[PDB]
């Protein structure tokens, strides 16, 4: 994908909830640092929902595209109020941007 | 003297599936032009456009409203409180060419209903039969509310729209969608975290976040949050009033009731000033793109 347009998508459709850095801001959504192996959620006092905890799913490139295409369809009852990346070109542009900021 | 009676004549040879083709045309362009207003979409602006055309109604003489759809004329097109709605107009302009049979009143109203359902909001039944009227019936400027007012101004303005306290607090929950623009209305900042997703966050971040009355770059005073949110005075006044607060706290702890109450209030809002016969069909409930496999 394109890691430079993914910076634009994340700043406009994700930064008001999530911050991929090092701390734990947890504005509305949890932090997305080190999204390689987390399955359901993380243990940092962040009150998740019993929607994503059910049936742990490794955060891979192919399944997050399913999650960012339709969030509630992929996880029924998720608190993340997001419309969805209905396109696949910008879905590859964004996931390319996330994986580079998880070191 | 007698008041004006605006009878709703359904479009000649037009069934439910025909209006469903207009809904899909609107809903698809919402998905195509995804980068508008920094990837907010035309969703929020099409809701505000639908309300402003329905907000010029006056129950005392039955003037204004969404029936005539006189937004095509330059009089109410360049109102000082209507700046920024041109984007929703030119959004529906190619659609009105695709379906030249529909009335502008029905297009303007259907656009707002389409936006709420496509933004994961409650289903809003919708009727047809709005008719286009000439220019001499275009409402004058100033029939819309002011952003810098009080809860007393809120309740007094919505009596002219014939809506009680419960319907007002419901319709305000739609303001968690979109963003205020300095170049348009004199207030800057976004309303909520989900810019284009219909949720009850308007009631949550109003009661949970910390608000301070700050000053923006237009000398206007607005209520800003510690998380980046902001509302206008006419909004923040809802919690200054005890009767509104009892409804704000109800919609904040129970989203299901806020969704059911919004539909009836928002349908009533779009149907104000329209006299339907008994031969008129039941109000339509269109299918969203997601329910149609998209
Ligand atoms: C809030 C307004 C918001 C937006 C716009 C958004 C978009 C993107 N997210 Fe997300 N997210 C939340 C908020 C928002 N997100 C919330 C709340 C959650 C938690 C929901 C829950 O069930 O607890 C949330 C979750 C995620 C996840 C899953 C993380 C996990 O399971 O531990 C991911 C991967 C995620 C990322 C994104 C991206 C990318 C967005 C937009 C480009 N959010
Ligand atoms: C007294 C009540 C209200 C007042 C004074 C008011 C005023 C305003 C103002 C000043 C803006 C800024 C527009 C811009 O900067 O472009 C705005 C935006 C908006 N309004 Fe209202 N509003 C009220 C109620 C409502 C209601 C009842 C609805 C819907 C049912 C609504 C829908 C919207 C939406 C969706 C936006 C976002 C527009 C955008 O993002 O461009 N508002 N409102």
């Amino acid at each position: 994908g394109s890691a430079k347009k993914g910076a634009t998508l994340f700043k406009t459709r994700c930064l008001q909830c999530h911050t991929v850095e090092k701390g734990g801001p947890h504005k509305v959504g949890p932090n997305l640092h080190g999204i390689f192996g987390r399955h359901s959620g993380q243990a940092e006092g962040y009150s998740y929902t019993d929607a994503n905890i059910k049936k742990n799913v490794l955060w891979d490139e192919n399944n997050m595209s399913e999650y960012l295409t339709n969030p509630k369809k992929y996880i029924p009852g998720t608190k993340m109020a997001f419309g969805g990346l209905k396109k696949e070109k910008d879905r590859n542009d964004l996931i390319t941007y996330l994986k580079k900021a998880c070191e | 003297t007698t008041p004006l009676v605006h009878v709703a004549s359904v479009e000649k040879g037009r069934s439910y599936e025909d209006f469903q083709k207009v809904y899909n045309a609107i809903a698809l362009k919402l998905r195509e032009d995804d980068e508008y207003d920094n990837y907010i979409g035309y969703g929020p602006v099409l809701v505000r456009l639908a309300w402003h055309i329905s907000g010029t109604w006056d129950k005392h003489d039955n003037t204004g409203g969404s029936y005539g759809g006189t937004y095509r004329f330059k009089k109410e097109f360049n109102d000082p409180s209507n700046a920024g709605l041109q984007n929703g107009f030119k959004f529906l302009e190619p659609i009105h060419k695709e379906f030249p049979w529909i009335s502008s009143g029905d297009l303007f109203s259907l656009g707002g209903v389409t936006a709420v359902q496509e933004m994961q909001g409650p289903k809003i039944p919708w009727r047809c039969g709005r008719v286009d009227t000439p220019e001499d019936t275009t409402p004058d400027n100033g029939r819309l509310p002011d952003a810098d007012k009080d809860a007393g101004y809120v309740r007094t303005f919505f009596q002219r729209l014939n809506m009680n306290d419960r319907e007002v607090v419901a319709l305000m929950g739609a303001h968690a969608l979109g963003k205020t623009h300095l170049k348009n209305s004199g207030y800057e900042g976004p309303y909520g975290a989900a810019n284009n997703v219909f949720t009850n966050e308007f009631y949550l971040n109003l009661l949970n976040e910390d608000w301070k009355l700050e000053k923006n770059d237009a000398n206007n005073e607005q209520w800003d949050s510690k998380s980046g949110y902001m509302m206008h005075p006419t909004d923040y006044s809802l919690i200054q009033d005890p009767k509104y607060l009892s409804i704000v706290k109800e919609y904040a702890n129970d989203q299901d009731k806020f969704f059911k109450d919004f539909s009836k209030a928002f349908e009533k809002l779009l149907e104000n000033g329209i006299t339907f016969p008994k031969d008129a069909p039941s109000p339509f409930i269109f299918k969203t793109l997601e329910e149609q496999g998209l």
